[PDB]
């Protein structure tokens, strides 16, 4: 059921999206060891991810959210890595790729620093990195990240280390 | 998968310790997030 659709660089969507990816690059704890050294990244495509049946699931529970949350779904956009996008983009977000050992619990995790996500694309602290050169820093290699829009609704605050 | 603590639909991780870091968020039901964008990119080197 899934389509992609590119996005012109012209496209003030395109725009929006890649600024969004660029100004919440930061530097990481680790001094690049899961993700790789940079400030910003190359985008090279932006596609609209388009699938039917899996946005209405998506509204379907935004809307129980809301109506059990004073109409309030507390929808963000935030970012996801993982080695499984091309399964979630087919077929959705399930059990299969939650962060079974992540600090607040098995569930399915998200950050607003895209260069946070990036740390997770080639796996858990990076695995061993790109496939092709084995190196989290790699220069080379294409990676991929989604951009999610995502239900919050009543969030527990978990203040953290 | 586990589920969100009771009364809540996701959980949010406050940094701490690091200021500059933003917000980081989990859900327990893949239903609440649509994969909205696919980025393809490079991380660039610095100079
Ligand atoms: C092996 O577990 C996974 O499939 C998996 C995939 C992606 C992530 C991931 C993806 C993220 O974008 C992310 C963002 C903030 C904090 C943690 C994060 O972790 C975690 C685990
Ligand atoms: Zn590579």
């Amino acid at each position: 059921g899934t389509i992609l659709i590119d996005l012109s660089p012209d496209d003030k969507e395109f725009q929006s999206v890649e600024e969004e990816m660029q100004s919440t690059v930061r530097e990481h704890r680790d001094g690049g060891h899961a993700g790789g050294i940079f400030n910003r990244y190359n985008i090279l495509k932006i596609q609209k991810v388009c699938n039917k049946k899996l946005w209405e699931r998506y509204t379907h529970r935004r809307k129980e959210v809301s109506e059990e949350n004073h109409n309030h779904a507390n929808e963000r956009m935030l970012f996801h890595g993982s080695p499984f996008v091309n399964a979630i983009i087919h077929k959705g977000f399930d059990e299969r790729h939650a962060y079974i050992g992540g600090m607040f619990g098995a569930g399915i995790y998200f950050a607003e620093n895209s260069s946070k996500s990036n740390q997770y694309v080639y796996g858990i602290g990076g695995g061993t990195g790109c496939p092709v050169h084995k190196d989290r820093s790699c220069y080379i290699c294409h990676r991929q990240l989604l951009f999610c829009r995502v239900t919050l609704g009543k969030s527990f605050l978990q203040f953290s280390a | 998968m586990a589920h969100s603590p009771p009364g809540h639909h996701s959980v949010t991780g406050r940094p701490s310790v690091n200021g500059l870091a933003l917000a980081e968020y989990v859900i327990y039901r893949g239903e609440q997030a649509y994969p909205e964008y696919l980025i393809t990119y490079q991380i660039m080197r610095p100079e």
